[PDB]
C-alpha cells in the first residue's frame, strides 16, 4: 500500500510564523490528472475535518492562511500565519488506491508569551473525608511554556507521593497550558497536620509561586 | 443536514466480540455516489482505517483486520456496523464513521462524534463527584476560582460542564489520570468574585456507561 | 484499478 510519511513529527511554531508541513507517499497517487491526497486537522477530542482535498483545493471555511501544494508523491501543507486556534495534529491522506491509508500526524503546538501559572488550592471537599477520604488539590492555570513543576509539602515534609498530575493540551484560543495535581491522603493521615502546600516552580518567575493552607 | 452517530459498548472483556453501529441520519446509505467508511483511532496514536461499505453494498477491509471483521448494513434502518471478534487491548480505541463522495471527492466529509470503546476485565464503578471550594480566604483577588474533583470512576469517558452550559469561559477541564483501573479528574471555572457565593455555581458531571448524572454546587467551606 | 469510483468500477 502506499505509505505516507510526514514530517515533522511535531513542532513548535510562533504566532504570525509559517509553519510547513510536509507529506510523502511511497507511490505516486495520481489519478485522472489529479492527486488524490488530502489533509485533515484534528482539534482534541474532536473529529478530524478536512482542510484541504486533492492536493490544492481549499475546504469551504477553512482559512485562506492554509495551502497545500505538491504532486505525485510530495506533497506540502503551509499556515502561514500560524494563528493559536492552529494548535492541533494534521493528518494527510491517500484515497488513490486501495487500501486507503494515513499519515502518522504532526502535532504543532505555537509559541506565545511566556505566562506565570495563577495557582490556587483546596482543602478536602467535606463529603469525600464523610467517605473516610481526604484529597487535597492545587491548579496551576494558564501558563506557557509547558515545563513546569511542583512540590507538595506536609508540615515542611515534601510529599514524594500519593500525587496525581494532569496537563490540558494547549489552549486553542490564547495558546496557554494548565495543570492540576491531587494528593491523596487517607482522613487520618489528613488528620496528623496543619499545613499542606503546593510549590509551583517554573520559568516565568524565580521564586516557586506558593500556596498553602491551615488543615 | 447529515449526521452520523457511533453507538457500542463503553467496555468489554478481552476475548469477546465487539460491535459498533453508525447510525446515518438525514441522508442515506444507498444514495450513489458515496462509501461508508470506520475508522479507529488508537489512544494517544494516528487514526487508523479499518473498512468500508459503498452505496451498492461493496465492501473493502484494512487487511489487518480482514480476518477477523464482518461489516455489514441495515438498508431498512439506514445504517451499518462492524464486527471484530476476540478483542484484545489493542482494540481500545475510538472509532468513529464517515462519508466518502466515492465517485468525485474522494476525501471523507461528514464525520461521527466517534464512541470510545475499553477492552477489559475492570468492573465500570460509578464516579463521585465532590465539589472544591476556595480555602476560608475571601477578598481573593477579583476573580475566584473553583472546581469539581469526579473520582474512582471507570471506564472513560465522564462529561462535566458548569451551570449546564451556561458558564463556557475560565473552564479547565484536567484529562482523566488512572490510579489502578480508576480514573479521576477534575475541572475547574474562574469566575468573578461577585458571581460567588452570590450566584449559583454548580457543576454537571455525566458518567453515561453507569446512567450516573450528579450535578453539585459549590458552598462556600 | 485506482482512482476515485473505483470500488464501484464493476
Amino acid at each position: 500500500d502506499i505509505v505516507m510519511t510526514q514530517s515533522p513529527a511535531s513542532l513548535v511554531v510562533s504566532l504570525g510564523q509559517r509553519a510547513t508541513i510536509s507529506c510523502r507517499a511511497s507511490e505516486s497517487v495520481d489519478s485522472y490528472g489529479k492527486s488524490f491526497m488530502h489533509w485533515y486537522q484534528q482539534k482534541p477530542g474532536q473529529p478530524p475535518k478536512v482542510l484541504i482535498y486533492i492536493a490544492s483545493n481549499l475546504e469551504s471555511g477553512v482559512p485562506a492562511r492554509f495551502s497545500g501544494s505538491g504532486s505525485r508523491t510530495d506533497f506540502t501543507l503551509t499556515i502561514d500565519p500560524v494563528e493559536a486556534d492552529d494548535a492541533a495534529t494534521y493528518y494527510c491522506q491517500q484515497n488513490n488506491e486501495d487500501p486507503p491509508t494515513f499519515g502518522a500526524g504532526t502535532k504543532l503546538e505555537m509559541r506565545r508569551a511566556d505566562a506565570a501559572p495563577t495557582v490556587s488550592i483546596f482543602p478536602p471537599s467535606s463529603e469525600q473525608l464523610t467517605s473516610g477520604g481526604a484529597s487535597v488539590v492545587c491548579f496551576l492555570n494558564n501558563f506557557y511554556p509547558k515545563d513546569i513543576n511542583v512540590k507538595w509539602k506536609i508540615d515542611g515534609s515534601e510529599r514524594q507521593n500519593g500525587v496525581l498530575n494532569s496537563w490540558t493540551d494547549q489552549d486553542s484560543k490564547d495558546s496557554t497550558y494548565s495543570m492540576s495535581s491531587t494528593l491523596t491522603l487517607t482522613k487520618d493521615e489528613y488528620e496528623r497536620h496543619n499545613s499542606y502546600t503546593c510549590e509551583a516552580t517554573h520559568k516565568t518567575s524565580t521564586s516557586p509561586i506558593v500556596k498553602s493552607f491551615n488543615r | 443536514q447529515v449526521k452520523l452517530q457511533e453507538s457500542g459498548p463503553a467496555v468489554i472483556k478481552p476475548s469477546q466480540s465487539l460491535s459498533l453501529t453508525c447510525i446515518v441520519s438525514g441522508f442515506s446509505i444507498t444514495r450513489t455516489n458515496y462509501c461508508w467508511h470506520w475508522i479507529r483511532q488508537a489512544p494517544g496514536k494516528g487514526l487508523e482505517w479499518m473498512g468500508r461499505i459503498c452505496y451498492e453494498g461493496s465492501i473493502y477491509y484494512s487487511p489487518s483486520i480482514k480476518s477477523r471483521s464482518t461489516i455489514s448494513r441495515d438498508t431498512s434502518l439506514n445504517k451499518f456496523f462492524i464486527q471484530l471478534i476476540s478483542v484484545t487491548n489493542e482494540d481500545t480505541a475510538m472509532y468513529y464513521c464517515s462519508r466518502e463522495n466515492h465517485m468525485y471527492e474522494t476525501y471523507f466529509d461528514v464525520w461521527g462524534q466517534g464512541t470510545t470503546v475499553t477492552v477489559s476485565s475492570a468492573k465500570t464503578t460509578p464516579p463521585s463527584v465532590y465539589p472544591l471550594a476556595p480555602g476560608s480566604a475571601a477578598q481573593t483577588n477579583s476573580m475566584v476560582t473553583l472546581g469539581c474533583l469526579v473520582k474512582g470512576y471507570f471506564p472513560e469517558p465522564v462529561t462535566v460542564t458548569w451551570n449546564s452550559g451556561s458558564l463556557s469561559s475560565g473552564v479547565h477541564t484536567f484529562p482523566a489520570v488512572l490510579q489502578s483501573d480508576l480514573y479521576t479528574l477534575s475541572s475547574s471555572v474562574t469566575v468573578p468574585s461577585s458571581p460567588r457565593p452570590s450566584e449559583t455555581v454548580t457543576c454537571n458531571v455525566a458518567h453515561p456507561a453507569s446512567s450516573t448524572k450528579v450535578d453539585k454546587k459549590i458552598v462556600p467551606r | 484499478h485506482i482512482g476515485p469510483g473505483r470500488a464501484f468500477y464493476t
